């Protein structure tokens, strides 16, 4: 065997093939077809209702640039926060709207979004701004659809990918055009084995999706072709010649408009001719409502109600049909958080990550900045805690001495009722106490 | 019966038949009636 | 996972960092892939696991490469007689799993396949010749005209012929809906259910479908912790051996310190433990004197909100209390 | 592959095809014919009852115009504050009713209202008013139909919404108005992809809908 | 939505009055709405009267304003208190 | 190898042979393709012939689906719960089917033990009786060591116990000033949280205290 | 009856014939209709 070495030695692995990865064997579920296969999967309401509550989380949080830990109160690492969160206000969209474009992964399982810069000038330039101070801020961060993008670009030998490429032919109609790594932010739902394309959360509910539409399906057809219970009219054949008297054609028009026009009412009654054979003993007329003998052999409606059960377990997703609960909270800050939460948990804390190591990093490159730390972005919570519970836990804790109270106890118990910090200049005064 | 589409709009002319409450494509027109 | 590493000379390199010091860091720790591990190479009589060789072939195209045990960690899910591919979760439910999928595909195909009520008409076989008078290849494509566009609407109805032969007393024409006489001797859907369940039962994770009782919790500091809670706080102590005796070992040796002890990598838990039990528990055992208050209780009393350890030089002052 | 540069190398990757947007296949769910299966959809109980407990939630709330934050004090923000209350009851038309307007894209995805401004002389002019400071306010902000609008423009590449046409050919009898993209205010439900026409909420209950009406149509005949 | 409305009525409405008006302020004011329907009352009672006995909460006349919000009374009024001549 | 529903066919003898008319052998042609692919469908109908024997009174063709009579005289799905119930019931681990009950507990140091953590109990003490009898005296031995006495290992609990019920019992019987009170106690009293024995240099002060 | 697909499509042709509310491939038609 070889000695041990410093530096790589083997590869990932990865199934590429002439730029298209081929880590799914489903046809279905591939590059090409994917585009269209998860479109169907989004009209059924259960897969539908199940992305639209995780992508609704994720929108309700706010976001915030504060100074890295370590150094909270340096005024440096102030202004920096300042800077950062200017920044986030002076494209030419709201951040809401990027967040939201962002989540567009919950589908696909990834997102492609290009960084464009801008020069703080005020407004003599292409991107206009309301600052003059001349650094280098954000312009825009345009998605790039996933329907579009046809090539991944590797390496020598398929150790990262290196740029991307994106065909305009069907859009309206360069009509190609090639981005390198550098220049776009990747967000994936899932990355493991370092899949570039990640994996969507829709391929758990491949299966029970395709199961319920065909029964779905079925049970619509089965309902529309029911039969039983409608008239019939038997006539000799001579009845219905082209030729025969005018008697008996006037007769089968007789019979037509009365099985177009029949109908269940307060006059319904038939006066109707009867002669039975001498020699057979069977009426030669008849009029009778067609009747069935067996019964379906089985019963859709509760495979159909199996499999939406089983697509809403999925997603873990089970609030939809059951309520919420007063066992389960959508808090991280409450000791009650179900299942739900914390994989949203799980999602912000991808989006932070990656924001904070690819976005930021560059910006303090291109302002040509060494501050030995770099500002974080950091979020909030999805719903404030219990109260209860929280006021007699602090109760009880600090009675006793056991806990000490601190300005920053305080600012954080304010948080749970929306109010700021402190104020230290406007108490609540004697003349309007009683 | 009801199995033709030129039939059953040439059937409906006639004045004097019995007038139903709801037919079968009451569902999908845009314009009512 | 392989391990690279690299000199912190800030970015004269190929690979760069943040720092300048000259040391010895981490570059990246990357995967390989499980399908491409192809041979496993054990020391002369098998006692030990001395490398591996990893296949190239057949991913997209030297095509073959060999690492020594010393160059990679490896976690195992667990490691009975010290087999390196430990032992997949997944052979618990294989049987469950097996039957259940197989059910499912014999009971969508005969919901394809039930057929009870169709339409079906019967003629003489003189109907059906190709030579038929033109009268009678008419009524037949009004037969098919029929049978393809009948459906339940208000106008539904039929005017048909009726003839029953003198000498047999049976309608020479006919039309009906097909019948059928048992029933399915097994019902699929309590037999599918039950494999589901015992799948479930496998993981220990039937709160999926229990929901989250009021019983169990997802906390390890909290008296209600759940099996599957126990078996993750397995995994991560599994994950933590293995990086504590496999990473940091190498990285002193690599940087040439010895210090008598390495510095551990710990985790933290799940989620916080319920506050009102703690609470009462904390007055109770501290207002008779019975457990000693140290600044290193009230920083763990912290911890389960969320704060910092403490401030010693910002108080709430009497200037905002009432 | 290309060095790295500032400003944009790519595009949106609309489907737009002369001027009408083709994300949706189904042509039952396109402009020309969206107008008609939305108001088909909304005849449902269970539909007409979602959307309007949630256009009820929304004009239950107040609105107010308050300093921006940093300078919550400061004399000057205040005044502001204060000009910019006066304005929203100084329109031709309440600004609840404004608000309901807004809501119609509950239904349709999407909606615009067009920007109308007029000096605060008091009376003397084609727009009144209670003031007099000879300022610049809102006279209102009315809507424009969604069936009435026809093509959108884009920049050369389609990077951006240049504009809207307006066609008023069977609105009770120029017939064709156009409005650049500064002139109005654009709404939208969901702007994945950035999709000038957003997605309307019915998307999801199509096919529940479809089904529902027609079984009971089907058991209505056969009781019939 | 909500939030949705107030973020293009703050980045499209406002910013084009203030460029009409050939105003510059450095900050421009924002519209903000109200909520849908008041808190419950016997949670936040109990809290406040839990963390302020201990002298955990720094009492504030913003928070006395907050409080007072959720019965629909104006913030405060520091001229006319309840009087002893009406106190048994 | 449930087969009721299934179509079947029949036909004269003659129209299976292999030397038949080619009418007959497209005839047959088009049963086999009707036979493999008919599904329910809102087509789904058929066309068939219809002929009455005049002696007889059968017709020589049919169109029908297998019936059967009869039902299955056992139902597998209570005997199959039956016998999982009792597997269960052999390790006394029915635990994973009914949830964690509030009677039961998995600490040993409650007083409300399930059965799995008594015998798991069991378990822990023979692995520590063996290591302590088989591997540190042989250790001893081999480094030339006689001390009166060996270190014995020994391990930890399961689960903490309930917090509630140990506070209540702790208040209870301190206040009547009938337990004694030692920094021992203090000691395991602060185990239960995961805290280390005590620290005599870093008490909360004054300065942090309302 | 629907046993062809080659027919079922050449009788879609037939102008005269009834609508129906839901086909068989309904449920995976990308295009609709």
């Amino acid at each position: 065997l070889p000695p041990f070495r410093m530096g790589e030695v083997g590869s990932l692995g990865l199934k590429v093939k002439n730029g298209r990865i081929y880590e799914e064997p489903r046809q279905a579920l591939r590059f090409p077809e994917s585009i269209k296969t998860f479109q169907l999967m989004m009209r059924d309401p259960a897969v539908a209702a199940s992305v639209n509550i995780i992508k609704m989380f994720v929108r309700k949080v706010n976001w915030r640039f504060v100074p890295p830990k370590g150094k909270e109160q340096d005024p440096k690492m102030l202004e920096r926060a300042d800077f950062f969160n200017s920044l986030m206000d002076d494209m030419e969209h709201d951040w809401a709207d990027f967040i939201n474009s962002v989540m567009s992964f919950c589908t696909y399982g990834f997102c492609v979004n290009e960084k464009v810069y801008k020069k703080r000038q005020g407004k003599k330039g292409k991107y206009q701004s309301k600052f003059d101070d001349g650094l280098i801020g954000w312009a825009k961060l345009p998605i790039r659809n996933q329907s579009t993008l046809d090539k991944w670009y590797f390496d020598e030998d398929f150790r990262k990918v290196t740029g991307v490429r994106q065909n305009l032919r069907n859009v309206s109609h360069p009509l190609t055009r090639k981005l390198p790594r550098a220049k776009f932010m990747l967000f994936k739902y899932d990355d493991e084995y370092g899949n570039p394309e990640g994996r969507s959360p829709l391929l758990n509910a491949y299966v029970p999706w395709k199961y319920k539409v065909q029964i779905e399906e079925y049970e619509a057809v089965g309902v529309s072709r029911d039969l039983v219970g409608m008239p019939k009219i038997g006539l000799p054949p001579d009845y219905l010649d082209e030729n025969a008297e005018p008697e008996k054609k006037a007769f089968v028009q007789y019979c037509k408009t009365v099985v177009n026009d029949m109908i269940a009412n307060d006059r319904a009654g038939l006066i109707w001719p009867r002669y039975i054979d001498p020699d057979t003993k069977e009426d030669i007329f008849e009029f009778s409502l067609v009747s069935r003998q067996g019964a379906k052999a089985y019963d859709t409606g509760s495979i159909i109600d199996r499999y939406s059960k089983q697509i809403m377990m999925a997603f873990m997703s089970d609030v939809l049909a059951m309520g919420q609960s007063k066992y389960g909270s959508f808090s991280l800050a409450d000791s009650k958080t179900s299942l739900l939460a914390m994989s949203v948990d799980i999602l912000l804390k991808q989006i932070k990550n990656v924001i904070n190591r690819d976005l930021v990093a560059q910006t303090y490159a291109l302002n040509m900045w060494d501050d030995e730390e770099h500002v974080q972005i950091t979020y909030d919570d999805i719903e404030t805690p219990d109260l209860e519970a929280i006021g007699s836990y602090i109760q009880k804790t600090v009675a006793v001495g056991a806990l000490e109270v601190d300005k920053e106890l305080s600012n954080k118990l304010r948080e749970h009722i929306g109010l700021p910090p402190a104020d230290e200049s406007q108490p609540v005064s004697e003349k309007l106490s009683p | 019966g009801g199995i033709n589409q030129c039939d059953i709009d040439m059937r409906r002319q006639n004045p004097c038949s019995v007038k139903k409450y709801t037919e079968y494509g009451d569902a999908a027109r845009y314009e009512g009636r």
